[PDB]
């Protein structure tokens, strides 16, 4: 039901993440290593359908966002998670 | 009313809110996922001239950030420094919690001066500043950042110098540093690899000042 | 290469104001991407005196003044007309004198890739001088 | 303020025989901030040396510069009959600029 | 089950709430402009029995927020939304 | 242990914890609503000599806050610059993300001095002052705030200025500033309409201080 | 309308201090919405002197002294009961002199509204003056 | 499932938690004095069992400490009802 | 993938995340604890040569806190005011929201210097410093604080004073402090009593400097 | 400080006559924080005017004060029998207040 | 009980330099727990001149100095080995003179439970003094 | 600077007769920061007193110091031809120390 609408799309992703005594704050790394990396690419049309999905769902976390006063918002996935329970067991 | 994505192994579909798909089954909160995309990958121009003119100051709107969990590497972030004709400060500074873009190719640092009309500067497509894992509606002072887009769903550097004037205005002029005292002109035809061309070709053949004034080179046309 | 030529001088009455111009040409431009620019006077039988200088709006866009000016003569320019300004106020019969602009220009090195400027804290480019004459 | 004060008046010497003229400013300064000036009748004054030491073009190079601290001067190893002008010390100091009160050269 | 104990009741309520380029925050009103308006009346015996329960909360949720450390606090009804699921689907 | 309110085709209901409701259906999170209600609606005095007697200082306590979602418009809102009586300030600057009150109809801006034994000045009662869209139990200083309470639920100016003395103890006073140099004392029988007539008819008529003096009006007592 | 008394003066030895007075009436009271009041001495024979004045409640209350006097007297009053004080410690027979309170104030214009009084940043009325010998 | 591997244990606790006037901020007790106290003895071996499983969550607990961008995390157990109840009705 | 205990009327289990157990009902969220213990129930040496040892500094590293909900008793709680050779500060005034431990027996207070390296005071062990109901990462100037852990679950002061020299290295050096100018050498093999009766009996004795001197005391080695 | 100095010390003229005094402060001032004040023995000072040219009430209009700075003047259009009196200054200094030393008008 | 020998002296040029010790016993460790040491000079004919003291690394390890020697004196110690030392550079013959080494120690009170020292800002201890001569 | 200066700069008295020497102190300063330091030719100073009027141990109860302020005074209640001396001031300042120039007592 995605339509990519853009003048153009890069096809692939290259993307980073977040996932014995390296545990431990003090012996671990540094923040700019504490990341992942890798590539996907555009099976089955997903990446693009993703750079539109992101370009649609601007409009209404703009809207979220000025209604709302937290400073910082972290919880938009967990009432996503709480809807999707209410929705089939309410 | 923000739309979920939802990912099967057929494409991806977006989620309603009337329609309730029995199958669409979520079996933990590690399924859900919020992704920062770059602006980049549509295409938009990104030399600075062109970015520039996306970006502008106002008053009366207070600024607001969201989280990210994943996001693209940049090929171009940007990182400002402007100051006001009186030499106070134009952007906030960054507070708590706030870095920069981890995954940054070529940042492109912009130091000069203009009229700052508002109390911040905000993306005028809507499109929101990334900053390491938080999405934002302002740019912060000194903090390096890619333009783009947050989507959320259900899954199942070289550092590039240009000083600026008029920054904030429809008509400003900007130039590439490669020394204290040598200048070339900017224009909206180069890309970064040009420009790290440029800066080996003059740093290293010495066509750089050599008195106390500035040396400003600029482009042939051809 | 740069030449700038000063205009608006003559006679004035003191108590009163007058402005002076110096227009140029060889250059870059003279507001962005340019050295700033100064006046100098020189009283018939007497030294060269500071009045004061422009600078380049890359640097900045201000006035750096000299003391016997100050509060009273004012350095400006109109932006992308090559032209610098000064403005005489609360003249005086002792600001009888040739008045010059001057420019701290000049080409520098070229290259395959391009051409180059360098701008001065110095003067290089000394325009003619208008004469401009305060009396009863 | 920083002040230039020119030494001696005036010079007095043969075309082809070697002329200096010194100039004392009321506060140290470096070198990089100096310059001298040529000054004839009719004409604005030419640049010569700045920067203390270093030739502006166009100059010969009997014109040559030194000095440090509070103490500059300029050299001419020759005079020629072409040289005897009106001569000015110049400092920028990194901001204000002063002129000295010129100085003559004459046969 | 709520009776109201006031000296006196406003049965009326006058209240605000929060609901192109208009969603840009660039282009889009300033804070005092982003409220909606409207008024609506006693009906059945709504309001004066509202304002006898927010009357009635108070007492809980002043004790509430002794015991906690946010310094904000954003989360009351994401836990009423997560316990009413649990009282029927536990 | 906070109270939900449950709105009926029938009348408003307070939900149990010990007794589940199989019919009271909750189909998302958008039907819960968290909402800000005056104490003006209640019938309590509003004017500044009595409302002042409901606040008062205390150390050892901190502030807290919580948000709405939506509330009521004030007739009378309050707004607060206290200082000590060695010039130095009595209430806290506001943090960021408090804001004034949206939709206040007279705000009673109280400045002046007093003692201020605590930290905090506290509601007495217990009631919360109402900032934009969060309930505090404290007063932060310049801000704009209604006195009120919060029901959670389940759903399917004209700025008047006073002077004051002696501000955080049992026995104080205050005056209406008509100008710099021209005040009427305040009672507590004065309406806010009241005083907006007064200082029409004392400011149109020029009954006001034209030396340096201050002009200090009494009411007649009929 | 207003009017002040001193007294509390009389004889007074050097190297002591003593509590001076001054009651008044015709005003709206004299700790809030009312002019501050202040210390003026005359030795006989010499000019006034300004000694310093106590400030009304809504103007702070605090008390501004002349300098002949800093460290040595304090201006006070009690409050709701309309009376000044002057505190003089450590008296020398220099501070001989006619003590005298002063007030900023009178009546201002009426309307059909109410009454009212102006408080002034100088004086409309003084008391009598209560004499003040210090001696061996 | 839990095996306390510690050098040794202090087999009880002594804890504290927070749970007419009273209640008003104004008139209630100061911060210091908001706590209840009590004793807890290692009935069937609960409180060594405790005591390890403390050490044993601190791994995981840092980890993702390390990966989360706020400052004050206060919603780990509420993400954990969320998921206890997509686990059984998802 | 935080584990969960979980109390039965048998013992405490450890929740799996792949094995679904039906009979362990949730009724609420009120079930849900947080609990914060002490490492000294555990057997660790607290003494003040010992315990700063667990301690170190790092940069490149930001803080991060969670909270409690209940805890234990400590018997000995810390607080450190420690400063650079230079007399600036090496650990960073605690935020808003910090408070120290509410249940502390013994209060070791230690004041000093030495190098400071990083940016922030980290655990060497992953233990976390308790505040009054949150756990950090890190130190906090001038707060008192417990060293422990942090367990999950499914329910059904005297303050005795020291001066430090070095007290970011590995060979530092302690004094027990009596008075302004009265100290004495410490030891790891001083327990909290042993110092507090040392303290009654050199304070009541009077066996302290009466002169401007230091007078500083070493305990016979038996 | 800003201090008063009054001068002549004493003025003498026959009623009927114009007369005038002048003070002049240390300090510049403006209008609005000036007065003078009319003392005879056995009372206290009057008013007069204040604010440099503002006349108190109770007082005849051929009392009028002017000046601005340092100088200041009070003129008595016509001086009668019953105005012989000493004159004093006075400033408020928009805090610390300065009297004169008192000048005597004599017949 | 305390004492400390000064060594490190002799004949030295003028425009050269020199280093001075000064090791010690008696005490408890001249670095912590300890006072801190001074360097005192006295030419002969002429009384004692303060040089300067290095602090306790209790007290911080810093060094106060004598106006007469900064820019020129350096004093420091040698951490747990009981040795003070004075770096003198920049030498005149000026500064020939009997350089002494001294200490604000000595034994305290003792008590059935320890032994104990007091550390003084004031010497008790002074070593014998070792000359040192700058001359041509 | 807080400077010490001895006066007399020698004493004279016979063996058994009382001997007193004061120091005046370019600053005032508390009593616990002084000192006197008793010298003989082949040794260092010894301490004699401390804090103005608190002995030094090993000295004889003849020696008493006293004073306040700027002026200090060491007291030999009977001066024995052992203690025929150079006698010295010493001031700690809280940071800085002085020396007095050092007096001759002699017989
Ligand atoms: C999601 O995806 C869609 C589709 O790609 C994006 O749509 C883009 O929207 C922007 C506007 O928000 C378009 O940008 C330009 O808008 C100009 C109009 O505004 C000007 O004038 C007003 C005052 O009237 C000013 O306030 C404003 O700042 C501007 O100065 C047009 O005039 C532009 O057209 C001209 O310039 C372009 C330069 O590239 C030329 O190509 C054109 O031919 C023409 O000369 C321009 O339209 C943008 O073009 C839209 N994209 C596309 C492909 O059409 C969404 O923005 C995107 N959302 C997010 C969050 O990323
Ligand atoms: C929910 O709804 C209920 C019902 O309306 C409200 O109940 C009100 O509670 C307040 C107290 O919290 C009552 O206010 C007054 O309390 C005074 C007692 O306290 C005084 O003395 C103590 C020291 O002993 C001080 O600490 C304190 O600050 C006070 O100085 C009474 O003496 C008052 O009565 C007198 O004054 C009133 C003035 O209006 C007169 O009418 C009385 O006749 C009498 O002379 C007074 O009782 C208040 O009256 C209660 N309301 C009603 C209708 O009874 C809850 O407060 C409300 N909750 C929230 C959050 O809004
Ligand atoms: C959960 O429960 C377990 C079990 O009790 C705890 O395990 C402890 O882990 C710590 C390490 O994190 C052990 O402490 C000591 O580690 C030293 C090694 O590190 C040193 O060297 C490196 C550089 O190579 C430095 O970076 C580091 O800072 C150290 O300097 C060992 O050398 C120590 O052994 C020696 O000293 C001890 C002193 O008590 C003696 O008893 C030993 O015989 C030996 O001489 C020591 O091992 C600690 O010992 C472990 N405990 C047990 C019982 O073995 C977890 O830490 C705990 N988790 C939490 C959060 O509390
Ligand atoms: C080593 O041993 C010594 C000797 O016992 C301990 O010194 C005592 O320390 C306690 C705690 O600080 C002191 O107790 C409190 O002192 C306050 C200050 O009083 C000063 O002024 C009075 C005169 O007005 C003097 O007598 C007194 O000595 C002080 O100089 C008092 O105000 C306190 O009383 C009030 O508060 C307490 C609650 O804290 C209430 O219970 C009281 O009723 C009252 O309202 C209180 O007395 C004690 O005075 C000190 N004693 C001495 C002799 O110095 C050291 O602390 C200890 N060190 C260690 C590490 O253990
Ligand atoms: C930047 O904006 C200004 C307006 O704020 C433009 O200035 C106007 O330009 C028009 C021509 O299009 C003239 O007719 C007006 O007289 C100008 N107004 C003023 C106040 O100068 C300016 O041209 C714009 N510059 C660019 C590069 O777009
Ligand atoms: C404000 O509170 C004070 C107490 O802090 C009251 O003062 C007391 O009043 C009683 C009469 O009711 C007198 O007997 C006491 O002697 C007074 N004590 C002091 C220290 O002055 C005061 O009356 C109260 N004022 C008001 C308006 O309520
Ligand atoms: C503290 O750490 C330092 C190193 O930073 C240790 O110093 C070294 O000690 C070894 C002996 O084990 C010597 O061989 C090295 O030459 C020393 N290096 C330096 C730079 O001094 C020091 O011993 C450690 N101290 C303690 C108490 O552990
Ligand atoms: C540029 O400035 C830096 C100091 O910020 C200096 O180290 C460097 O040498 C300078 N380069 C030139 C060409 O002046
Ligand atoms: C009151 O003060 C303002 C400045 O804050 C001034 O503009 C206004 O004229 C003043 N009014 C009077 C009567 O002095
Ligand atoms: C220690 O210092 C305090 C001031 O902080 C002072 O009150 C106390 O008397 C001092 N004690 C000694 C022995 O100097």
């Amino acid at each position: 039901v995605i339509v990519n609408a853009q003048p153009k799309c890069n096809p692939n992703l290259h993307y980073w993440t977040t996932q014995g005594l390296a545990w431990i704050p003090y012996f671990g790394p540094a923040a700019e290593g504490i990341y992942t990396e890798g590539l996907m690419h555009n099976q089955d049309g997903l990446i693009c359908g993703l750079r539109q999905l992101a370009n649609e769902t601007t409009q209404a976390l703009q809207l979220f966002l000025r209604a709302t006063t937290e400073l910082r918002t972290f919880s938009i996935l967990n009432r996503k998670a709480i809807d999707f329970l209410l929705q089939r067991w309410g | 009313s923000i739309p979920l994505g939802v990912i099967h192994n057929s494409t991806l579909q977006v989620s309603d809110v009337d329609k309730l798909v029995c199958r669409d089954k979520l079996s933990s909160t590690n399924q859900l996922r919020s992704v920062g995309l770059n602006l980049e990958g549509n295409g938009v121009a990104t030399d600075v001239p062109s970015v520039t003119k996306r970006w502008g100051f106002r008053s009366g709107v207070p600024p607001k950030v969201v989280n990210y969990e994943a996001g693209e590497w940049a090929e171009n972030c940007y990182n400002l420094e402007i100051k006001k004709p009186d030499g106070s400060e134009c952007l906030p500074a960054a507070p708590d919690g706030i870095r920069g873009f981890p995954r940054c190719r070529y940042v492109h640092k912009v130091s000069g001066t203009g009229p700052c009309a508002g109390d911040f500067a905000f993306h005028k497509e809507g499109a929101f500043f990334l900053y390491d894992r938080l999405a934002s509606t302002v740019i912060y002072r000194g903090t390096t950042f890619a333009e783009g887009v947050v989507a959320f769903l259900i899954l199942p550097s070289t550092t590039i110098r240009y000083q600026a004037t008029g920054f904030g205005t429809n008509e400003t002029e900007y130039l590439f540093e490669v020394d204290n005292l040598t200048y070339v002109q900017l224009e909206s035809r180069f890309t970064p690899q040009f420009l790290l061309q440029l800066n080996e070709t003059i740093y290293a053949s010495g066509k750089r000042s050599n008195t106390t004034g500035k040396l400003i080179w600029k482009v042939n046309p051809e | 290469e740069v030449q700038l030529v000063e205009s608006g001088g003559g006679l004035v009455k003191p108590g009163g104001s007058l402005r002076l111009s110096c227009t140029g040409s060889g250059g870059t431009g003279f507001t962005f991407k340019y050295a700033g620019m100064s006046w100098v006077r020189q009283a018939p039988g007497k030294g060269p005196e500071w009045i004061g200088r422009i600078k380049s709006r890359i640097d900045g866009g201000t006035t750096d003044y000299a003391a016997p000016v100050k509060d009273r003569f004012i350095v400006s320019r109109d932006d992308s007309r090559n032209t610098l300004y000064l403005q005489m106020n609360s003249l005086k019969t002792e600001d009888t004198a040739v008045y010059y602009c001057a420019t701290g220009s000049g080409k520098g090195p070229s290259a395959s890739f391009g051409e180059s400027y360098y701008y001065y804290d110095f003067i290089n480019v000394w325009g003619k001088g208008t004469t401009v004459t305060v009396s009863s | 303020e920083s002040v230039l004060t020119q030494s001696p008046g005036t010079l007095s010497l043969s075309p082809g025989e070697r002329a200096t003229l010194s100039c004392r400013a009321s506060q140290s300064i470096s070198r990089k901030y100096l310059a001298w000036y040529q000054q004839k009748p009719g004409q604005a004054p030419r640049l010569l040396i700045y920067g203390s030491s270093s030739r502006a073009t166009g100059i010969p190079d009997r014109f040559s510069g030194s000095g440090s601290g509070t103490d500059f001067t300029l050299t001419i190893s020759r005079l020629e009959p072409e040289d005897f002008a009106v001569y000015y010390c110049h400092q920028y100091e990194s901001s204000p600029w002063t002129f000295g009160q010129g100085t003559k050269v004459e046969i």
